[PDB]
DNA sequence: TCGATGTATATATCTGACACGTGCCTGGAGACTAGGGAGTAATCCCCTTGGCGGTTAAAACGCGGGGGACAGCGCGTACGTGCGTTTAAGCGGTGCTAGAGCTGTCTACGACCAATTGAGCGGCCTCGGCACCGGGATTCTGA
DNA sequence: TCAGAATCCCGGTGCCGAGGCCGCTCAATTGGTCGTAGACAGCTCTAGCACCGCTTAAACGCACGTACGCGCTGTCCCCCGCGTTTTAACCGCCAAGGGGATTACTCCCTAGTCTCCAGGCACGTGTCAGATATATACATCGA
């Protein structure tokens, strides 16, 4: 639910993760937006999971 | 214990000899662990999604084959 | 006064052994423990039962996948004309895999 | 006779649902198609198109173009990490390639 | 005087739900039509083999939900299941 | 009434065209699956099974064993052009890897 | 104890049809059964796509000709299509 | 006057500088031709069977998209 | 006395030009000729009604495929730590493509 | 039809192409058998086609 | 080059996972609608010609020099390896239990029916981005 | 360091896809119903899921040691690059004519329905193949 505010701070802990901005009457999804994120050496989801 | 080091270094060495390696740097003992870990995290999430769709509390040998077949590296004999 | 032979050459005998043998190469129990370590990470901690046939199948799939990408990395490093191996060779080979090993 | 209504408006959505259920039941995928399937389809398709068009418009506003060129779609797809994984084996007519240069080719 | 069908008016409508101020090219329109058709047949094929795997001739939203879980990567699935569940709770009001 | 005689024996083959047509019923590939198409499927599967098992038995003769362990299958499918091209995405349970060494690896 | 499905009797039959002298492991038996199931579903999916592309809601041998020309590479498909034409001329005579 | 030689080396150099290459050997001007030739053979050999099943003496772009899908590199826009 | 620029560097200007221009890079008529050669090679010498918009579709598809494999080969050659390019680099990258580049 | 005798001779003209042998009561297909044939520089079917 | 020396390629035997028997059905063989699929078919419409002619945007050629590419050697390094303790794991068996499969039996629910209606093909038309053209802002390269 | 030549905005200008826009008429949609897929109950075997000993291949480890990658001339060669000189593809465009998506029609011949009925499918047993001894050519390092 509200963990997108937490996961964005968990991603701020530095790298290029595009936070979605806010404008009314637009769809403007809460999908967190990423760098192109080269995969052969990139990071993974280690901090966007719900315990 | 920490159990991520369970896939030990001479297992990687003998897998390299089956791959046919003369000489190999020591740093690979965690790089193979990382790529095997991300490969496992690829397949096992889809496999448990398959078992979840069967509402099954166990993992069945057909389901992992369906997961890798969806992944695109198919396997026979199961 | 014992004497020695060359390194590497008897490892090629192990290459010819492991190419002739078609059995597994990974111990059962640590692999089972590390693969049961991941349903903790995906089934909200509460783990699931398994099938031993499923364990053998995933064992074979992981072994074949890893040995294939490994020899791919070995030949791509041999394109760089050095008989030994580096992890950056694996970085190139997994990088020049396309979207196949990752979907 | 009672006045009818479109089931997408009964779902309050904009992608059609009766049309895609006609696409499903005659598209020969399975035999029995439940009522909850094509609304779930229309939901995820509306979300995906809203995603790609939002990134496309955020691309197009940077070049101040009112219309959206396929180069904008290509840059939005290959600039986002997530949808590029969805569209790895897909190419785009007249989309071009990203501005993508190796590091050490530049001199001092 | 032949009748076909496409989604270009639906693409134009969902453009207005995000960008009520911008235009659109027809090449991009054909890109989008191809895109929705491809992802539709892909997820339908996944749903069909899924329902084949559990010997169920029926397909509900659960099958589509697990299908987009297995097929779509990352938080796309997280937002998609919320979109779909919100839409079916919206539609099941009537 | 009639005399006991199957369609596959009326085809004179060794693969069940009735069971194949039963699969084409159940497998949801069309609503109508024609007459000669399961005949064609059983035929081409008979031929392809002959294609694999011929080289399988050849490899088993070259290793002198009664039954065929899948090492022979792996060596057979990876020693042609087409089946290796047919089974690029396929791996083998207990088939191992081919004897395959590189040119520069041989010392002198 | 209800029913299980395989092709193992047909595998052994075509085995003795090509080699009346040797045997087969059960591992190879499962390999072969899974192999023919995969080949069958792949060519059936291609046939369904093909019949979809020209709105022939039926599927006959004529789709299978172009299907096995599409999937199988080259002279393999040539021997296969001659095998299939020979078999359907055998069956249509009977 | 060979039709295969219609692919010109500055156009080969044009795709090269599209790929962004510092220097190229001149040897590639036929190797890329052979690669393009066998790739075109791969797609056209399936496309002609596609339109043969379509039983028309034309070749539509839908057939090309189907051939690219069978090759595994699907294409949009058509 | 006139004087002009270093090698390579103004070709990178054209590289930045072509990475910004999304248009086709092959002349349409030799490409149409060379694919009509192949359909004559497969239709027993007869020609078929080649749909003109299908031609540019295949043109763009082959162009995108070729620049993709081209930069893949340049990447593997730059892994080999040499600034230029050789056909052996393309040969390795073709070999380390799998059956995706062969179907 | 009979062109397999010609195509085998067309392939005999310094390569490792396994012609299938002959033994009765076996299937023993006329499918031409090949070297493993490395693909990135391999030969193709340029001479096993019907004109 | 000839010889010790640790392989693996022969060889005899000695158990134990497999292939045919076997009841037994449950899925496969004959008869007959009916209504989609093959066949005709003329008909407009794209596309393949061969042309124009301009033309200019591209190909060939030479120089030219400059800047990489092997090349080999110098040489510190780090991984190979095989003996030497060590460990844990793949062995045996042993409850056991929770959960995978099998019927049962209702019950909500998707095809299959008439009947409107709105929405996507079909000119169409501003029309405004926008491709395009002249012009004046920027930033590599030696002296 | 900085003319100077190559490129990035800046204003104007025809122009031509294009986004509403009106008509329209072919599939959604309400109702309902009716066999029926499956949801749920519940039961029963059974395969991981824990346990015990055991023993044996791994785990540092390290001592030489050896390839191996910086680096350096070097040289040479080949290849941007660039100007000049062909040159030939490209672009409107006529036309044409002809094959091909029709729709329209018009039969015809394969899915369901039902009734017999028998070849695949769960249980037993004599094996050849893995396993365990010699032994042995045979590659692999001394000088």
């Amino acid at each position: 639910l509200h963990c997108q505010i937490k996961n964005l701070l968990s991603d701020e802990i530095r790298q290029k993760i595009v936070l979605p901005s806010n404008t009314p009457n637009v769809r403007r999804t809460k999908r967190i937006r990423l760098k192109p994120l080269e995969y052969w050496r990139g990071e993974r989801v280690t901090y966007t999971l719900k315990p | 214990r920490d159990n991520i080091q369970g896939i030990t270094k001479p297992a990687i060495r003998r897998l390299a000899r089956r791959g046919g390696v003369k000489r190999i740097s020591g740093l690979i003992y965690e790089e193979t662990r990382g790529v095997l870990k991300v490969f496992l995290e690829n397949v096992i999430r889809d496999a448990v999604t398959y078992t979840e769709h069967a509402k099954r509390k166990t993992v069945t040998a057909m389901d992992v084959v369906y997961a890798l077949k969806r992944q695109g590296r198919t396997l026979y004999g199961f | 006064k014992p004497h020695r032979y060359r390194p590497g050459t008897v490892a090629l005998r192990e290459i010819r052994r492991y190419q002739k043998s078609t059995e597994l190469l990974i111990r059962r129990q640590p692999f089972a423990r590390v693969v049961r370590e991941i349903c903790l990470l995906f089934t909200r901690g509460v783990d699931y039962r398994w099938q031993a046939m499923a364990l053998l199948a995933l064992q074979e799939a992981a072994e074949a996948f890893l040995v294939h990408l490994l020899e791919d990395a070995y030949l791509c490093s041999l394109h760089a004309r050095r008989v030994t191996l580096y992890p950056k060779d694996l970085q190139l080979a997994r990088r020049l895999r396309g979207l196949q090993g990752e979907g | 006779r009672a006045k009818a209504k479109t089931r997408s408006s009964r779902a309050g959505l904009q992608f059609p649902v009766g049309r895609v259920h006609r696409l499903l039941r005659k598209g020969n995928y399975s035999e029995r198609v439940g009522a909850g399937a094509p609304v779930y389809l229309a939901a995820v398709l509306e979300y995906l198109t809203a995603e790609i068009l939002e990134l496309a418009g955020n691309a197009a506003r940077d070049n101040k173009k009112t219309r959206i060129i396929p180069r904008h779609l290509q840059l939005a797809i290959r600039n986002d990490e997530e949808l590029n994984k969805l569209l790895g084996r897909v190419t785009i007519a007249q989309g071009g390639v990203l501005p993508n240069i190796q590091a050490v080719l530049l001199p001092k | 005087r032949s009748r076909k069908e496409s989604y270009s008016i639906y693409v134009y409508k969902v453009l207005k739900q995000v960008h009520p101020d911008t235009g659109i090219s027809s090449k991009a329109m054909g890109i989008m039509n191809s895109f929705v058709n491809d992802i539709f047949e892909r997820i339908a094929g996944e749903a069909s083999r899924l329902a084949h795997y559990n010997k169920r001739s029926t397909i509900t939203s659960r099958e589509i939900q697990t299908a987009v879980r297995l097929l779509l990567p990352g938080e796309l699935a997280k937002h998609a299941v919320s979109e779909g569940t919100k839409a079916v709770t919206k539609y099941t009001s009537a």
